[PDB]
RNA sequence: UAUACCGCCAUCUUCAGCAAACCCUGAUGAAGGCUACAAAGUAAGCGCAAGUACCCACGUAAAGACGUUAGGUCAAGGUGUAGCCC
RNA sequence: AUAAGUGGUUGUUUAUAAAAAAAUUUACUUAA
């Protein structure tokens, strides 16, 4: 029956089941999903199955300045029109099943490590074009709700960085995670840190921090050395703009806590100069690849001071005992020191 | 080159006096003194980062050292004529219901702005959505009393300080004022005291604000010739 | 890997720059196979190149 | 842009530190009055303590 | 809970118009009726017949303008004339729009055997009243 | 095959809540956000409400969200999947 | 201040994408 005939909107509608039981909680594990296809795509009007042609509709209305009267293409002629639509349509459909190279984080399924450009433009022209976002973290946290049931929010971390001091990180809580980039992607901004760096690619002294029950161990290094450190903490970096570290995390390994207690670490980070002023006396750097050349990295532009520091002959200073377990070739630990890509 | 002339003018040249208002003669110590600005609270209110502007405890009642008072209250004074006079949006936060009549008129005597009612959250740090996106926040903000109506830190003082707005406040014995960029150790209870204050905010203000004006009629001046 | 994929890249003695490529700035170290991941093959030639 | 951290330094040192930087293009209108005529002491956030043990309040009584 | 010509609320990001944003029970109270005859009054004959040749109409028209159409139909009778107020977007070039005319009021002039007419009402996008 | 669905409904509902977008709090945890002599919330929308129908400002209708019960209905019609085609 | 026992089994979060169709002759009748 003609009359029985439904429009595509209905017709997609009811076939797709987007809405219905099996969505909620769950209850519809199928994860085969359909898509609707507009069947009008490359619909011409009044172009059709007989092939006549329409002046004014399905072909030009004039034809060297007369009006075309009805006309039909030949059957050879249609055959033509029919197959070209099938290889279009064909060719439309190979689009969409060639499979886009998602760039990969940490790990092949693990969005840490992934990067979400740069924060969105802020609304009088503030840009955000000079930082990256890389993710630290996606979880999906649930609470209980009386109506519902278990409800899913998801936590995403984020950390922003333009690579030369300033960074920042933010949690996000949406129902949706491209809802929650966003929010902690923006948030980030305005919570950002300035991390001095010694000589722009590490650190200025060593750190050992605890946050929480996160430990930290921070090393300053040489150049080359690189990243040697939680593949969170080499993210971390890279949006800091430290490029030669190395780290090490003991205890609790929460993201959270390993992030919040990586930026406090290095937000302490007392300066040569911060130093110099301080004691009031030169800071002379001492390296091996230069003898006794008595290099000054910086001075109190202020008074200068006389008096020796007193030289104590036994430093009373609490060693760490893995440090030194590695120092006299104790630890051996067949994991340490392993060959592994440039970080 | 209009730049180099105009920043040379206006904005550089009073930065490069240590007194270009002359705030120091509109208070004194003897003026501090009678208008009971030494009179804190009790000792068992005392907050322990208002100790170092102590003087001591007279019977149970802390007494503020006007000596430091003075070098504070210069320090106050001498930012906010300075931003008066760089047309910065200068706020008085208040919360002490008996002053709010003053203080509300002090603001449009010398035509900037008060806050002395409940503080709605987010006006700070949720402006351009409580306002409109092209909202100007004030660039300096005036505490005359620090402490809301259960004694604790007004709101506004934290959001300031996440705003990167600088602050002057009145701290008496019982306030915190380690967020406050220009902390002014003085009573903020008695009449005397915050007419005082008033007082002064209001012609440091409405002097920077005419010197401002006194300064581009030179550059008329000196522009013609 | 990266000599493998692009064939106009040819480890020579004389290819001063792309041997600068695979040596420390810092430390004048040829870098590890697993660092670069330039398979054994190539390393091998890149060292008798370095040398 | 800016930075919300209220407890991280101060308010001088964050933009001081976020110009150096180049989020902050321009200097906030109260920077370079405060630069001239800081205070006595840098506005950073600390946590109040309480007094365990021997330690006593310095303030003195007046007589 | 009732579903008839009710479209629900979902994230502020719907647009409807006029017409969809009301549910039957604002039939009388705040939007008019897409047909009017004389069929369905006290006392009178065909209800029927008209009801068919309104439903064939609407989705004649559907399929006749493909994409063109902005809102529903408003089919109005006046004794032996049948007149088709459509609105329609300005997408389709206007010789393609006089084509259709010339068409579908021949072609059902010829079906209905009765004088038809069709007028377009064109608009650039489709009016939205609320965006649910 | 209603446990794939549209469509039309039951049910709480003889309910008042659901809330995008922000901001803040919790050391940036799941989460939380209340005081009017006010102490961090602002919230567009959707319900309720208002309006309209019936003989009124009353009453009765109607309305009544988001969800809950894989609740009912493939036998109203339409339809995804699977099957039948002497 | 009475007494109110029980309920087979089972169950949830693997990742983004987009179209257009369209425009040469802007006014006669006429004749060889
Ligand atoms: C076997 N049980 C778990 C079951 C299975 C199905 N269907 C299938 O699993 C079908 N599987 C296929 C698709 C054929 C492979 C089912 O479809 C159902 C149910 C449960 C019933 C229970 C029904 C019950 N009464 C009417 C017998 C009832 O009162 C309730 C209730 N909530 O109070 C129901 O839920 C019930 O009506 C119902 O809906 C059931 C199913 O839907
Ligand atoms: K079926
Ligand atoms: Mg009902
Ligand atoms: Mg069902
Ligand atoms: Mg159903
Ligand atoms: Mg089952
Ligand atoms: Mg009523
Ligand atoms: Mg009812
Ligand atoms: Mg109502
Ligand atoms: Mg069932
Ligand atoms: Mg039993
Ligand atoms: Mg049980």
């Amino acid at each position: 029956s003609f009359f029985t005939k439904l429009t595509a909107d209905e017709l997609w509608k009811g076939a797709l089941a987007e809405t219905g039981a099996g969505a909620k909680k769950g209850r519809g594990k199928r994860t085969k999903k359909k898509k609707r296809k507009d069947l009008n795509r490359g619909q011409i009007i009044g172009e059709g199955r007989y092939g006549f042609l329409w002046p004014g509709l399905n072909v030009p209305l004039m034809k060297n300045g007369a009006v075309q009267t009805i006309a039909q293409r030949s059957k050879e002629e249609q055959e033509k029109v029919e197959a070209d639509m099938i290889q279009q349509r064909e060719e439309w459909d190979r689009k969409k099943k060639m499979k886009v190279k998602r760039e990969r984080g940490w790990s092949g399924n693990s969005w840490g490590g992934i990067s979400l450009g740069p924060p969105d433009p802020g609304p009088c022209g503030e840009t955000y074009e000079d930082f990256d976002t890389r993710i630290l973290e996606v979880r999906n946290v649930f609470t209980m709700t009386a109506k519902e049931g278990r409800k899913k929010s998801i936590r995403v971390l984020v950390a922003v960085g333009n690579g030369k001091g300033a960074a920042g990180f933010s949690i996000g809580k949406a129902t949706d995670r491209m809802d929650a980039f966003r929010k902690a992607k923006n948030r980030a901004v305005h919570h950002l840190h300035y991390i001095e760096r010694y000589e722009d690619h590490t650190i200025f002294h060593d750190i050992s921090l605890r946050f929480k029950r996160t430990h930290i161990k921070m090393k300053k290094q040489p150049k080359g050395y690189g990243l040697r450190c939680h593949r969170a903490i080499i993210t971390i970096c890279r949006l800091i703009g430290i490029k030669d570290m190395y780290a090490k995390v003991s205890g609790s390994i929460n993201m959270l806590s390993l992030t919040q207690g990586l930026f406090r670490g290095l937000s302490r980070q007392e300066t040569h100069q911060q130093l110099a002023d301080k004691k009031g006396l030169h800071v002379v750097e001492i390296r091996e690849e230069c003898g006794p050349l008595p290099i000054v990295v910086a001075s109190p532009r202020g008074p200068l001071r006389k008096d020796p520091e007193p030289e104590d002959e036994v430093p009373d200073v609490k060693l760490d005992w893995e440090d030194v377990k590695t120092a006299q070739g104790m630890k051996r630990s067949v994991w340490s020191n392993l060959k592994r890509a440039a970080t | 080159e209009d730049s180099t002339d105009f920043n040379d003018k206006i904005l550089n040249e009073p930065l490069k006096h240590s007194d270009f208002f002359n705030v120091k003669e509109l208070f004194s110590v003897r003026s501090l003194f009678d208008a009971r600005v030494h009179l804190g609270h009790k000792a068992g209110c005392r907050h322990r980062f208002m100790e170092p502007y102590i003087f001591g405890s007279r019977l149970d009642h802390d007494i503020i050292d006007l000596e430091q008072t003075a070098t504070h209250l210069q320090l106050a004074l001498n930012f906010t004529a300075h931003m008066a006079y760089r047309k910065g949006i200068i706020l008085f936060i208040s919360r002490n219901r008996q002053f709010s009549y003053l203080i509300e008129n002090m603001a449009r005597d010398c035509g900037e702005y008060a806050h002395t009612r409940y503080f709605r959250g987010g006006m700070l740090t949720n402006a351009r959505l409580l306002f409109g996106p092209t909202v100007r926040l004030p660039d300096l903000i005036i505490f005359l009393h620090t402490l809301n109506n259960i004694f604790e830190p007004h709101v506004a003082v934290r959001d300031a300080a996440k705003m990167n707005i600088p602050t002057v406040g009145i701290v008496d014995t019982n306030c915190n004022p380690c967020l406050i960029t220009y902390p002014v150790p003085g009573n903020d209870d008695s009449p005397l005291a915050v007419h005082l204050y008033c007082r002064l905010f209001q012609t440091a203000i409405t002097r920077a604000k005419e010197k401002r004006q006194q300064v581009e009629a030179l550059y008329r001046l000196q522009g013609q010739k | 890997c990266p000599i493998c994929r692009d064939h106009k890249l040819h480890v020579d003695f004389r290819n001063v720059k792309l041997l600068e490529q695979f040596v420390c700035a810092h430390t004048g170290i040829i870098f590890y196979a697993p660092y670069t991941g330039v398979c054994v093959k190539q390393h091998k030639r890149l060292t008798q190149a370095i040398q | 842009a800016g930075s919300r951290l209220e407890t991280v330094g101060s308010i001088f040192s964050r933009t001081r530190d976020l110009v150096r930087a180049g989020v902050l293009k321009e200097k906030p209108l109260w920077f370079d009055v405060y630069d001239a005529f800081p205070p006595l002491r840098e506005p950073v956030f600390q946590r109040p303590r309480v007094r365990y043990g021997k330690a006593k309040a310095p303030i003195q009584d007046i007589w | 809970k009732n579903r008839a010509a009710r479209v629900r609320v979902s994230k502020g990001d719907k647009p409807v118009t006029y017409e969809e944003a009301h549910a039957p029970h604002y039939i009388a109270h705040r939007k008019g009726w897409l047909s009017l005859h004389t069929g369905n009054l006290d006392g009178e004959d065909h209800a029927a017949e008209r009801t068919v040749e309104d439903v064939f109409l609407r989705k004649f028209m559907w399929g006749t303008f493909p994409g063109c159409l902005a809102d529903q139909l408003v089919l109005k009778r006046r004794g032996n004339q049948l007149e088709i107020c459509a609105v329609v977007l300005r997408q389709l070039s206007p010789h393609k729009y006089y084509f259709l005319v010339g068409y579908s009021e021949t072609l059902l002039s010829y079906f209905y055997k009765c004088p038809v007419r069709l007028h377009l009402q064109t608009v650039p996008s489709k009016v939205v009243y609320k965006y649910l």
